[PDB]
DNA sequence: TATGTACAAC
DNA sequence: GTTGTACATA
C-alpha cells in the first residue's frame, strides 16, 4: 500500500501540476523509485536518447511469461502522464516528458540542479545519541498518545488538530477525551514506512494556503538527503513546513541547521518475528516481544498479567474484549491481529492439521487456520452480547383517520429509508429520528 | 530489583508482576521454562529441546494449573514439593535441574521456598505388626523429638489404632513426614499370595511408568497415581497387588464398579475364583483361603451406628486381619467426614489411590497427604490421547433458548424452584430428541445424565428409554448396563448421578447433558471419562461427542462456565452450538405446539 | 462455527 | 578458552585437509544405489523414520551426484521381502531416478534384507560397462542381520573379479560381513564402512560419496572414450526426438549421424557415441588440479595489508585472521578460505599475479 | 523488488587501450569509457536506494578494489550532483587516478599475462561477503577491451569454466561488453550463456551509454521476463590439445580428461604421462566394415 | 491424431534400423559386412516409405499437411539418407 | 444449616 | 416399604 498510496494521490493532482512538480530533479529521482521494475527499465532506456520509441518496440522487449506486468507498468505510467503517447502515420509513437527528462538526465549525470538536493554545512552530529533518540522519543510519544497508554508529554497541536481532522485519535470536547477509532487500530498495525506516510498524506490533504509544490519538493527531498549530516537552509513556505516536520521526529533543528534523521530515509523505501503470540484453547497469551509499543496495543484488547524480558504473558477475558469494543475496535481486526501475528508453532500445527484433513477429500472441510476457532466464536459471541438490545430514536405515528393515510405515510418512510418497524393491524409505525422532519413535512403536503 | 531497573513506560500495566528486573541467559533458545519470582508459576515450551525431559520433572515437583496445546503452565507450593521429596528428593537436584532447564536465573524466592519446605525424610517410619501400629524410628534422638511432643500421649512406641490420622498429620507440621514403605519382600509373617499377571497382559507405557514411581526402590510406597478416565487404572491395581503377592482388599464407590473389579481381576491376572470374594449388599460370604482378595464399597466397610448380624461378621473379618494391600478406587471422596475411617480400621501396610481427578470443592484435598500419602505420578490427558490410548473428543455446549412461556416464570420463582423450572425447557427436549436420533443413525451408543430424578424418568419415559438412579435394584442395572453393551436394540440409556463415575462402558461413544450438579467441575471430568473408553477409539477420523444442553440466559449458564473450568486446564476445548441444523425437517418434535408447551408448564409447576 | 444462525428452537 | 578451543578444532578439521595431494581419481563413475527398506527400517530413531530420511538424502544426493559428475551413471536397488528389487536403470538421466525414488517414498518397508541378493543384482546391472568407467555400489545398511540364500563369501570374491568397488552406510553398529565386504573390496582399507552417529552427519555421509573415488595404483585401465560436442539448434517448427520419439521444439544435434537428443549428457540413440559439452567436462578440473590448502600465518611475522586481498574485508585485530597462499603469498580472510577451496576452484591471487 | 549489487569489472591497461585507439580514429576513448561507467554507476543508484556498488579494475600487474575504497580530494567531478550519486563516482575517478599513476610508474614493467580471471573471481567472493553478510541479489559486469591482440588466452580457460559453475551455483548473472576488433571471444561468450548473462560486442567507444542502459541494465529482479538481447549463438565446444582446432568428434583420455582431435604421437597421452594400452587404441583406428 | 500417430511409428522404426546400421557399420568386424548390407537395404527401403507416405499426404491433405509432415519427419529422413551417403561413399572408396 | 440423592438395614 | 445417616453442594 506503500506505492500505491503515494501513487494513487498523484493521479489525482492535475497534470498541469505534475508538469511543474517535475521541475526539480530531486522530486523526479524520488518519484522514479516508485514505479514498477519494469518502468524504471523502460524509462531507462528512453532518457538518454532524444528520439521516439513505437510502443510495439517496447512490447518485443517483454517475453510472453511476464506479458501482464507490461500491462501494469504501462498503465502506472501513462497515468502519471510521465510517458506522452501521440500517434503519428498510423503508428503510436511513444515518447518521454521533457521536464522528467532533462530533470533525470542532470541527475545521473551530475548538471545543474539547482540544488534540488540541498547543499552541506560539513558540521556533523551524532546520530545514534541524539538523532535516534530524539526522533524515538517523538515518535513514542505520538505512538503512546495514539495507543491511550498514559504519557506526560503530549503531542502539540499541529499533529493533535491532524489527528482530529483525520480518522486519527477520535476526540470530542463534550466526552473532554480521545479514543482510538475503527481505523486508528489499522493504522497502529501498519509498519512504519506505512505509519509515517499515512501521517503524512492527511497532512497533504489538511495543507491550507503553504504552496502544494513545495510541500513536495520538501518531503521527497527529505529523502534525498542522507542521516548524520547538516544542510544549510530554502523556500519561504518550506520554512514553516521544516518546523512542522520537527514535530514528528523525522527532522531536528536545534533552537539555523537542521539534520534529518532515520524516519527521513525510511520514508523513501524500505528499512523470529518480533510480536508474534500462541494463543491457546485456554484464552492465553504467550507474546514474543520485548517493546514498549507492541505491549501497549495488545492491552486496548488484552488483559496483561506480568512481563518477561523475552515474551509477555496475558489471558483474554470478557472485560478485557468489552474494554476494546467500547472504543469502537471491531472483532474482525483483533481476529486479524491474531491471524497476522501468529507464531510459527500455531502454523505448524494448523497445517499438519490440515495435512491430516487435506488428503482425506478434496473439500478437506476447513480453510487453514492458525489458532483454535473456540477463541474467534468466544470473541464473536461477546460482540453479540453489546449488541443484544437495539434503541433507535424517533417518534411514533398512531391515530390514523384511514388506513390509505396511514399505508401512503408509511410507505413513503420505507421509500426514503427512515421506516423502523410497522404494524398494518394497530396502523403504526415509528421511523429515526433523522427522517422525522420529511416524514412530517409529506404529511402536510 | 537488584539493579538500577529503569522501569519502562508500560510497567504500569503490570501491577508488582513486572519481572524484567532479572536478565536473561545466552542460551535462551534451548531452555524451555520460565520461571515466575514473585507466585512460583512456571511456563514451559513443550515445542522445543528438552520438553520431554521437563514434562516428567515438573510433574514430580509442581501440580498443574493449565496444560493446553503449545504452552504448559505448571505452579510451584508446599504440598507439590511434599509430594517431590516423599518418593525421594533432596534440594540439590531440584535446584540443578530446575536452573539448567530456567531460561532465567532462578530468583531467590522460589529457591529460599523450596530449601524451606525440606524435610528430613527416613527419620520416623510407621509400622504394623498384628494390627497394632509402632511409630518406629532408625535413630534413638528422634525419642526426644516424639515422645516430648505435646499432642503424642531402632526404638518404637505404641499408638492406638484410631488416633493414627493425628500423629500422621502433627508429623506434618513438626517437619518430620512419615513414610509408610512396606517391604513385601522380606515379609514372611503375613501369608503369602501365588498371583501373577498372565502372559497374555500387555501392560502399556504409562501404567509402567506410574509403577515404578511406587516400587521404584523396591519397597511399596504409599500414594496415589492420576491418570485420565479409561487410562486403566484397574490394570494399575492389578498389576500393584500381583506384583506384592499378598493378601489385598478393594474399596471402590459402587456396587457396580465393585462387581467390574471382580469380572476384570479374574481376567487380566491368575487369580482363581476360589481365591476371591465380593463384599455388597446381596452377598457377603467371605474367603477361606489363608490369603485372599476382598473388593468392597464404602458404604459397606465405613458405617458405625447399626450394622447386621450378617455384615457385622464380615466387619471383624476384616478387621481381625493385618492385610497387606489397599485400593482406594475413587479416592477423592476419602478425605470426606466418615469415610476417611476406612484408612484407620483396616490396618494395611500399603494404601494405594487411584483417581482421574484430585480436585474438590472444599480445602479437604490436601488431608490425603497424612492419609494415604502424597501424589506419585500423574500423566497428561492429551499426551495419551494422541497416543491412541484414549478417544478423542469433540465437546460442545448447546445454548437452546428457554421459551417465554417459559422464562416468564423462570423470573418470580424462587432459587430452590428455578433448578427444575429450567431443566424441564421444551427446546431442551427438542435439542435431546434431535440429537439422539442423528446420533443412532450414525450406529452409535448414547449415554444421557441427569442429576434431577425428575427429568431423568420424564425424559425417559418420553422417549421410552430406559433409566437407571438410586432406587434402581442392583440386579435391574446390570442387566440394563450389560443390554446396553451387546443388544442390538437397546442403543442409548439415560444415566444419573449413579453413573456419573467408576462404571465401564467401552460401547459408549456419545454423551449428552440435560441436568447437572450445581457447580462441580469434577462431576463433568468423570461423565466424559464414560465415552474416553470407546472401543472403536482407534479407526480412522473417529471422535466421541460430548453434548451440555443448557438453558440461554439462565443461572445454568454460570455453572456451565464454571463446571468446565477443569476439562479446559487439562486441554479440552468447548465449542459453543447456536443452532442445529436439519433440526426443522424432522418430522415430530416433543411440544411443538402452543397446547402441549402450556400443559407441560402446568405440570411441572404442580411440583414447585 | 455456525454463530450467526438463527435460534436453535424447533 | 572457549574461542581458542573453536579455533583449534578448526585447526584440527584443517589438519585433514592439509594432505591434498593429487590422486588420479576416476572422473568417469558407474554407481548403483542399494537402499534397504525391510522391517529394521521402521524404527524412529531418524525422525520422521529411517525410510523416510533415507529417501529424502537420496533425492538429494542424486541431485548432488549429477551436479558434480555429469558424465557419470547411476542405478538404485531396493533390499524388500528378502529380494532386491529394481527401480532404476543405469542412465545418466537425473530426472528418472528422482521418479523412482518418490514412487518409493510411498510404499512401507517390510521383510528382511539381502546383501548378497542386492549384490548380485549390482553385478549384473555394471557388467554391460566399460573398462575406463569405475564399478561403484554405495549400499545404505540399516538392519542388523542379513538373511541370504547362498554363501556371501562367494559374491565377495565375486566382486574383486569384477573390479566392483562398494561403499556401506550402517545405521545401528559394524556388522562383519559388510566389514569384509568393504574390505576385501577396496584393497584392504577399511575406511569405506561408515556408521552414523546423527542426522547432520548422515547428511555428510551421503555429500562425501559424491566425490570419486581415488583409483589404486595397480589398478590401470588407461584408454581414449571416442566422444562428441554437439551444436545446439533452433527450428521453428517442433521435430521428433531420436531418443524418445516425441515432438520437442529444440534439442542438440550429433556430429556423427546428424540424429537429434532432447538432453546432454547422454549417448547417441543412434550410434551409441557419447554426447557432451565443454562445460560438463570443465565441472571436473578442480578434481586433477585441487588447490593447495591455505596455511594460517602467525602473527609474529607482520602483514601486507589490513583487508582482505579478494573481498576487501577488514581482518579483525592474539591470533592473525589471515590466510595466505603459498602460490602467490597473498592473505585471505575466514570467509574467503571457505568460498575458494569449495565453491570457486582457482585462487584469485595467483590468476592476478603475471607471470 | 528487492536491492541487487553491482560488480563492475574493468580491464584497464596500456596496452589494450593504446592499440584500440591507434586501430581506430579515436584519441583518449578510456576517458569517454569511464565517463559511460561512471553514468551507468549513478543509474543502477537511482533504481533503487538499498542497492550498492562495486568496481574492481584488472590492471598491467594486478587488480585493485576502485569501490569501495579500502579503509587504508581534488574536484575531477562538479558537487552540484546528488550526494550519494557524489559520493560513489568521486570516489572511482579518485581510484582512478591513483592506479594509473602507479602503472605509469611501472611503464617499463614487463606484464604478459592479464588479469582478466583473477578479477572476475574477485568479484565472485566480494558477491558472496555481500550476500552473507547484512536478501541481496547480484550482477557481474566485465568490460573488456578486445582491441589489443591478445597473446594466448588458453591459460585463461581453467579459470574462468570454474567461474561459470560458481556464479551458476549463486544466481549472480555475468554480463559481457567487449570493446575491440574481434567480433566473438569463445570463452567470454560461452560465460554468458551459461550464466544466464548478456553479452555484446560493440567497435565504437561513442555512445556506450546507450548499449549499458538499453541492455545491461537488466535486474536480476526481472530476468525471467525480458528477452536478452545476445545476437551471437555459442557451440560449447573446446579446442584440441596439440592441434589447436575446435573438435566436434574426438578422443579424450579417460584419466586427465584432455581432449584430442586425433591419436596423440607414440600411444601416449602429451597432458599426464599415461600410456594407453595398444591394443584399446588400435580399436579406434579400426576402419568402417563395408562388403567386399 | 491417426496421421500423427503414423508418423511416430514410422519415426520409431526408421531409427531402430539406423542405430542397428550404425552398431554393425561401426564394429569393425569383417563378417558384420552381410549383416550390413541386410540393414543397408532395410535403409533405402525405409527411405521409399517416407516419401510414399509424403506422397500419401501430398495427395491426401493436398499440400496441407504434407508440409509440416516432412519438417516433423525432416531429421529422420536427413539421417537416414547421410547414413546411405556414408554407406555409399565408403563403398565406392573400399570395392571401388 | 438446608436440600437432593444414594445406600444399608430392619 | 420405611427410617436413620452420609456426601455434595447452595
Ligand atoms: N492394558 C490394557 N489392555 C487392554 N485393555 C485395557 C488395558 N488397560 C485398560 N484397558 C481397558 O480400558 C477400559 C477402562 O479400564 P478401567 O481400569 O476401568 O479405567 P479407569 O478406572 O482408569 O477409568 C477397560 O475396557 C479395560 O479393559
Ligand atoms: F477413571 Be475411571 F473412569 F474409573
Ligand atoms: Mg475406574
Ligand atoms: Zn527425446
Ligand atoms: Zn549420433
Ligand atoms: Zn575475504
Ligand atoms: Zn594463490
Ligand atoms: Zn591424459
Amino acid at each position: 500500500s506503500l506505492k500505491h498510496s503515494v501513487t494513487q494521490y498523484l493521479e489525482e493532482i492535475p497534470q498541469q501540476v505534475q508538469n511543474r512538480l517535475y521541475t526539480s530533479p530531486a522530486t523526479c529521482l524520488a518519484i522514479y523509485r516508485i514505479l514498477p521494475p519494469l518502468a524504471k527499465f523502460f524509462i531507462m532506456a528512453m532518457v538518454f536518447n532524444e528520439n521516439e520509441v513505437p510502443l510495439l518496440d517496447l512490447d518485443k522487449w517483454v517475453n510472453s511469461n511476464g506479458k501482464l506486468q507490461f500491462q501494469n507498468a504501462i498503465k502506472s505510467m501513462k497515468s502519471l502522464h510521465l510517458l506522452i503517447p501521440n500517434k503519428s502515420s498510423g503508428t503510436l509513437m511513444i515518447n518521454l516528458n521533457p521536464t522528467f527528462k532533462i530533470s533525470l538526465r542532470n541527475a545521473l549525470t551530475g548538471g545543474e540542479v539547482q540544488n534540488s538536493f540541498g547543499v552541506v554545512v560539513e558540521e556533523n552530529v551524532v546520530s545514534l545519541d541524539l538523532l535516534d533518540e530524539y526522533s524515538a522519543n517523538k515518535w513514542e510519544t505520538i505512538l503512546h498518545f495514539m495507543v491511550g497508554t498514559p504519557l506526560a508529554k503530549i503531542p502539540s497541536e499541529k499533529v493533535l488538530n491532524l489527528l482530529k481532522h483525520s480518522k486519527l485519535m477520535e476526540e470530542v470536547n463534550s466526552t473532554g477525551e480521545f479514543k482510538i477509532t475503527n481505523e486508528g487500530f489499522q493504522f497502529l498495525l501498519q509498519e512504519i514506512n506505512s505509519q509515517l506516510w499515512t501521517l503524512l498524506l492527511q497532512y497533504l490533504k489538511m495543507i491550507e494556503t503553504m504552496d502544494l509544490v513545495d510541500v513536495l519538493h520538501f518531503i521527497f527531498m527529505l529523502g534525498a538527503l542522507e542521516v548524520g549530516k547538516a544542510y544549510k537552509i530554502l523556500s519561504e513556505t518550506q520554512r514553516i513546513m521544516l518546523q512542522d516536520m520537527r514535530d514528528y521526529g523525522l527532522v531536528f533543528q536545534k533552537h539555523s541547521i537542521f539534520y534529518p534523521t532515520k524516519l527521513a530515509l525510511m520514508l523513501t523505501s524500505d528499512t523470529i518475528p518480533d510480536g508474534s503470540l500462541i494463543v491457546e484453547t485456554n484464552f492465553k497469551i504467550y507474546s514474543y516481544s520485548n517493546s514498549p509499543l507492541q505491549i501497549a496495543v495488545l492491552s486496548l484488547f488484552v488483559h496483561l498479567k506480568a512481563r518477561f524480558v523475552n515474551m509477555v504473558l496475558g489471558q483474554i477475558t470478557r472485560e478485557s474484549i468489552r474494554r476494546a469494543l467500547t472504543n469502537g475496535i471491531t472483532a474482525d481486526q483483533i481476529i486479524a491481529y491474531l491471524e497476522t501475528h501468529a507464531h510459527p508453532q500455531m502454523r505448524r500445527l494448523a497445517e499438519e492439521k490440515l495435512e491430516k484433513k487435506l488428503e482425506l477429500d478434496p473439500n478437506c472441510k476447513e480453510p487453514l487456520q492458525v489458532l483454535p476457532p473456540t477463541v474467534v466464536d468466544q470473541i464473536r459471541l461477546w460482540q453479540l452480547e453489546l449488541d443484544r438490545v437495539i434503541t433507535y430514536e424517533g417518534s411514533l405515528y398512531s391515530d390514523f383517520e384511514t388506513s390509505q393515510e396511514y399505508n401512503l405515510l408509511s410507505k413513503y418512510a420505507q421509500d426514503i429509508g427512515v421506516l423502523l418497524w410497522k404494524d398494518d393491524k394497530k396502523k403504526k409505525f415509528f421511523i429515526s429520528k433523522e427522517g422525522n422532519s420529511q416524514v412530517l413535512d409529506f404529511a402536510k403536503r | 530489583i537488584p539493579a538500577d531497573f529503569v522501569p519502562d513506560s508500560v510497567s504500569g500495566m503490570f501491577r508488582s508482576h513486572d519481572f524484567s528486573y532479572l536478565r536473561l541467559r545466552p542460551d535462551h533458545a534451548s531452555r524451555p521454562l520460565w520461571i515466575s519470582p514473585s507466585d512460583g508459576r512456571i511456563i514451559l515450551e513443550s515445542f522445543s529441546p528438552l520438553a520431554e525431559q521437563a514434562q516428567d520433572f515438573l510433574v514430580t515437583i509442581a501440580e498443574p494449573i493449565s496444560r493446553p496445546s503449545h504452552i504448559h503452565e505448571y505452579k510451584i507450593t508446599a504440598y507439590s514439593l511434599y509430594a517431590a521429596v516423599s518418593v525421594g528428593l533432596e534440594t540439590d537436584d531440584i535446584i540443578s535441574v530446575l536452573d539448567r532447564l530456567s531460561k532465567v536465573p532462578v530468583a531467590e524466592s522460589i529457591i529460599n521456598f523450596i530449601k524451606g519446605a525440606t524435610i528430613s525424610y527416613g527419620k520416623v517410619k510407621l509400622v504394623i505388626k498384628h494390627n497394632r501400629y509402632f511409630v518406629e524410628t532408625t535413630q534413638a534422638d528422634i525419642l526426644q523429638m516424639l515422645l516430648n511432643d505435646s499432642v503424642i500421649g531402632v526404638h518404637s512406641f505404641e499408638i492406638a489404632n484410631e488416633s493414627v490420622e493425628v500423629v500422621k498429620k502433627r508429623c506434618q507440621e513438626i517437619d518430620y513426614p512419615v513414610l509408610e514403605e512396606y517391604d513385601f519382600r522380606n515379609d514372611h509373617r503375613n501369608p503369602d499370595l501365588d498371583i501373577d499377571l498372565k502372559p497374555s497382559t500387555q501392560i502399556r507405557p504409562y501404567q509402567e511408568k506410574s509403577l515404578s514411581k511406587m516400587f521404584g526402590n523396591g519397597r511399596a510406597r504409599s500414594g496415589i497415581i492420576v491418570l485420565p478416565c479409561g487410562a486403566g487404572k484397574t490394570l494399575v491395581g492389578i498389576t500393584a497387588a500381583c506384583t506384592i503377592k499378598k493378601s489385598v482388599i478393594v474399596l471402590c464407590t459402587s456396587s457396580v464398579s465393585v462387581m467390574q473389579w471382580r469380572q476384570q481381576f479374574l481376567q487380566w491376572c491368575t487369580l482363581q475364583p476360589e481365591n476371591c470374594a465380593v463384599f455388597t449388599s446381596d452377598n457377603k460370604e467371605m474367603f477361606q483361603t489363608e490369603s485372599g482378595l476382598v473388593v468392597s464399597t464404602y458404604s459397606m466397610v465405613a458405617n458405625t451406628r447399626n450394622r447386621s448380624h450378617d455384615s457385622q461378621k464380615v466387619m471383624d473379618f476384616l478387621t481381625g486381619r493385618e492385610w497387606g494391600f489397599i485400593i482406594l478406587d475413587e479416592v477423592h471422596v476419602v478425605p470426606a467426614a466418615m469415610f476417611r475411617r476406612v484408612v484407620s480400621t483396616i490396618a494395611a501396610h500399603a494404601k494405594l489411590g487411584l483417581t482421574a481427578t484430585l480436585v474438590r470443592e472444599d480445602d479437604k484435598i490436601g488431608d490425603l497427604n497424612f492419609l494415604i500419602g502424597p501424589k506419585l505420578y500423574e500423566a497428561n490427558w492429551m499426551e495419551l490421547s494422541q497416543k491412541g490410548h484414549i478417544a478423542n473428543v469433540q465437546c460442545a455446549e448447546v445454548w437452546c433458548p428457554m421459551t417465554a412461556e417459559f422464562y416468564q416464570e423462570y423470573l418470580r420463582e424462587t432459587a430452590r424452584k428455578r433448578m427444575l423450572l429450567y431443566i424441564m425447557n421444551p427446546t431442551k427436549f427438542q435439542a435431546c430428541q434431535f440429537l439422539i436420533q442423528y446420533h443412532e443413525r450414525r450406529g452409535d451408543k448414547i449415554i444421557v445424565f441427569s442429576d434431577n430424578v425428575y427429568a431423568l424418568q420424564e425424559y425417559a419415559l418420553k422417549m421410552g428409554k430406559p433409566f437407571i438412579y438410586g432406587s434402581t435394584p442392583q440386579q435391574e442395572r446390570m442387566n440394563i448396563l450389560q443390554n446396553f453393551q451387546y443388544n442390538d436394540q437397546i442403543n442409548t440409556i439415560f444415566l444419573s448421578k449413579v453413573g456419573d463415575t467408576s462404571i465401564d462402558l467401552p460401547e459408549a461413544t456419545c454423551l449428552i447433558q440435560i441436568s447437572s450438579h450445581y457447580g462441580s467441575r469434577r462431576q463433568e471430568a468423570q461423565r466424559l471419562g464414560r465415552i474416553l473408553r470407546a472401543k472403536r477409539r482407534n479407526d480412522e477420523g473417529f471422535n466421541a461427542f460430548f453434548y451440555s444442553l443448557v438453558s440461554k440466559d439462565t443461572q445454568e449458564m454460570y455453572y456451565s462456565t464454571k463446571r468446565q473450568a477443569f476439562l479446559v486446564d487439562q486441554g479440552y476445548a468447548f465449542k459453543v452450538i447456536t443452532h442445529l441444523h436439519g433440526m426443522e425437517n424432522i418430522p415430530n418434535l416433543a411440544y411443538a405446539s402452543p397446547r402441549e408447551r402450556r400443559e407441560l408448564l402446568q405440570e411441572v409447576l404442580l411440583k414447585n | 462455527s455456525t454463530i450467526g444462525k438463527t435460534a436453535l428452537g424447533r | 578458552a572457549s574461542l581458542v578451543a573453536s579455533i583449534v578444532e578448526a585447526r584440527k578439521k584443517r589438519t585433514a585437509k592439509k594432505n591434498i595431494t593429487p590422486y588420479q581419481r576416476g572422473i568417469i563413475r558407474s554407481l548403483i544405489l542399494t537402499l534397504d527398506c525391510s522391517e529394521a527400517m521402521l524404527e524412529k530413531d531418524l525422525r520422521p523414520n529411517r525410510h523416510a530420511m533415507i529417501i529424502q538424502y537420496a533425492i538429494d544426493f542424486v541431485h548432488e551426484f549429477f551436479d558434480q559428475n555429469p558424465i557419470s551413471q547411476m542405478g538404485i536397488i531396493i533390499m524388500r521381502n528378502g529380494l532386491a528389487q529394481l527401480v532404476s536403470q543405469v542412465s545418466g538421466n537425473p530426472q528418472d531416478h528422482i521418479d523412482a525414488l518418490k514412487s518409493i517414498r510411498k510404499q512401507e518397508p517390510k521383510g528382511n534384507p539381502s546383501l548378497q541378493n542386492a549384490l548380485e543384482m549390482a553385478r549384473g546391472l555394471l557388467l554391460p560397462v566399460p573398462a575406463h568407467c569405475t564399478r561403484e555400489v554405495l549400499i545404505v545398511f540399516g538392519s542388523l542381520s542379513t538373511t541370504d540364500p547362498g554363501d556371501i563369501h562367494q559374491t565377495i570374491d565375486s566382486l574383486v573379479s569384477e573390479k566392483i568397488r562398494v561403499k556401506v552406510l550402517g545405521l545401528s553398529a559394524q556388522v562383519a560381513i559388510c566389514k569384509e565386504l568393504c574390505k576385501a573390496t577396496n584393497y584392504g582399507d577399511e575406511s569405506f564402512y561408515k556408521i552414523l552417529l546423527d542426522e547432520t552427519h548422515l547428511k555428510e555421509l551421503f555429500n562425501e560419496a559424491v566425490t570419486p573415488l581415488p583409483v589404486n595404483k595397480i589398478n590401470k585401465g588407461f584408454t581414449l572414450v571416442k566422444m562428441g560436442f554437439p551444436t545446439r539448434i533452433f527450428e521453428d517448427t517442433p521435430t521428433f526426438c531420436s531418443c524418445h520419439s516425441k515432438l520437442v521444439y529444440g534439442g542438440y544435434f550429433c556430429p556423427n549421424c546428424h540424429s537429434k537428443v532432447c538432453s546432454l549428457p547422454t549417448v547417441c540413440p543412434c550410434c551409441d557415441l557419447m554426447l557432451i559439452l565443454s562445460t560438463h567436462l570443465a565441472r571436473s578440473y578442480h578434481h586433477l588440479m585441487p588447490l593447495k590448502t591455505f596455511a594460517e600465518v602467525p602473527t609474529t611475522e607482520k602483514f601486507r595489508s589490513e583487508d582482505c586481498f579478494s573481498c576487501q574485508s577488514r581482518f579483525p585485530i592474539l591470533t592473525s585472521s589471515r590466510y595466505r597462499c603459498e602460490d602467490c603469498k597473498q592473505e585471505f580472510c575466514v570467509d574467503c578460505d571457505v568460498f575458494i577451496h569449495e565453491i570457486l576452484h582457482n585462487c584469485p591471487g595467483c590468476e592476478s599475479k603475471p607471470v | 523488488e528487492s536491492p541487487s549489487l553491482l560488480t563492475v569489472i574493468i580491464e584497464i591497461a596500456p596496452k589494450l587501450w593504446t592499440t584500440f585507439d591507434e586501430e581506430g580514429n579515436e584519441k583518449g576513448s578510456i576517458i569517454k569509457v569511464l565517463e559511460a561507467l561512471i553514468v551507468f554507476l549513478n543509474a543502477h543508484l537511482a533504481f533503487n536506494s538499498a542497492n550498492k556498488v562495486a568496481v574492481i579494475a584488472a590492471y598491467s600487474q594486478g587488480i585493485k578494489y576502485l569501490y569501495p575504497e579500502s579503509t587504508s580530494d581534488l574536484k575531477i567531478i562538479n558537487s552540484d550532483m546528488y550526494r550519494r550519486f557524489r559520493n560513489v563516482d568521486e570516489t572511482l575517478v579518485e581510484e582512478i587516478y591513483k592506479l594509473f599513476e602507479l602503472e605509469k610508474k611501472q611503464i617499463e614493467q614487463n606484464s604478459q599475462r592479464s588479469t582478466l580471471a583473477g578479477a572476475m573471481s574477485a568479484g565472485l567472493t566480494y558477491v558472496n561477503r555481500i550476500s552473507k553478510e547484512s536478501s541481496l541479489k547480484s550482477r557481474l559486469l566485465v568490460l573488456t577491451c578486445g582491441s589489443g591482440s591478445s597473446k594466448d588466452e588458453i591459460f585463461q580457460y581453467i579459470p574462468i569454466m570454474n567461474c561459470i559453475f560458481s556464479a551458476t551455483k549463486m544466481k549472480c548473472p555475468i554480463d559481457v561488453v567487449k570493446i575491440g576488433g574481434s567480433k566473438e571471444s569463445t570463452f567470454l561468450q560461452q560465460t554468458t550463456d551459461a550464466t544466464n548473462g548478456v553479452y555484446l560486442h560493440v567497435e565504437s567507444t561513442e555512445g556506450l551509454i546507450q548499449y549499458l542502459a538499453t541492455a545491461m541494465f537488466i535486474d536480476p529482479s526481472l530476468r525471467p521476463i525480458i528477452v536478452k538481447p545476445n545476437h551471437g549463438s555459442v557451440d560449447f565446444r573446446t579446442s584440441c590439445y596439440l592441434t589447436g582446432r575446435v573438435v566436434a568428434v574426438g578422443f579424450i583420455c579417460s584419466v586427465c580428461l584432455c581432449v584430442l582431435s586425433i591419436i596423440p604421437p607414440g600411444n601416449k597421452c602429451p597432458a599426464c604421462d599415461s600410456q594407453f594400452d595398444e591394443h584399446v587404441i588400435a580399436k579406434l583406428k579400426r576402419k568402417p566394415v563395408v562388403p567386399r | 491424431i491417426d496421421l500423427l500417430e503414423s508418423c511416430r511409428m514410422l519415426h520409431t522404426t526408421c531409427c531402430e534400423f539406423l542405430k542397428h546400421f550404425y552398431i554393425h557399420f561401426q564394429s569393425g568386424e569383417q563378417k558384420q559386412a552381410s549383416t550390413v548390407k541386410k540393414l543397408y537395404n532395410h535403409l533405402k527401403d525405409c527411405i521409399e516409405k517416407l516419401n510414399e507416405l509424403f506422397q500419401d499426404v501430398l495427395n491426401g491433405d493436398g499440400e496441407s499437411m504434407s508440409n509440416t509432415c516432412t519438417a516433423y519427419l525432416k531429421p529422420v529422413l536427413n539421417s537416414i539418407t547421410l547414413a546411405t551417403h556414408k554407406y555409399d561413399e565408403y563403398f565406392n572408396e573400399y570395392n571401388n
